């Protein structure tokens, strides 16, 4: 079984009806996730959750979204994808702005 | 973890 | 650990583990 260091890669926000922040997420053994805002642990409920691409087949990579619905200038701010698994961690940090601040 | 996987995603866990 | 959940219609509520 091929053993290598989790890795991940984040995309700049972009809005497909819902907003999304596109990621990619490799690793073996599959890795963990989770998601910070402002360096605050980010728990998903329907309006922010993981939602990811069927995988092609022969293939360990994984892509998806962090989807937020409905979101306004409250969900401005630093999203950190964070991955781990025994042979590695990695983490990335963007920033995102869906509406403007009054 | 995650909203839409009570039991992860093809390995993935929160 | 601090986290945030967002409930929609700008509500954000913080918790403080």
């Amino acid at each position: 079984n091929v053993s290598f260091p989790a890795s991940v890669q984040l995309h700049t926000a972009v809005e497909m009806h819902h907003w999304c922040i596109p990621f990619s997420v490799d690793g073996q053994p599959a890795p963990s996730l989770r998601w910070l805002f402002n360096g605050s642990v980010l728990n998903e409920t329907s309006f922010i959750f993981t939602e990811f691409l069927e995988p092609a087949a022969n293939e360990t990579v994984r892509h998806g979204c962090l989807r937020l619905n409905q979101p306004t200038h409250v969900n401005n701010g630093n999203y950190t994808l964070l991955a781990a698994n025994p042979f590695g961690q990695a983490s990335a940090s963007i920033m995102a702005a869906f509406m403007d601040n009054p | 973890g995650f909203f839409l996987y009570p039991h992860g995603f093809y390995g993935i866990v929160c | 650990f601090k986290s945030v959940s967002y409930w929609g219609f700008g509500r954000l509520s913080y918790y403080n583990h």
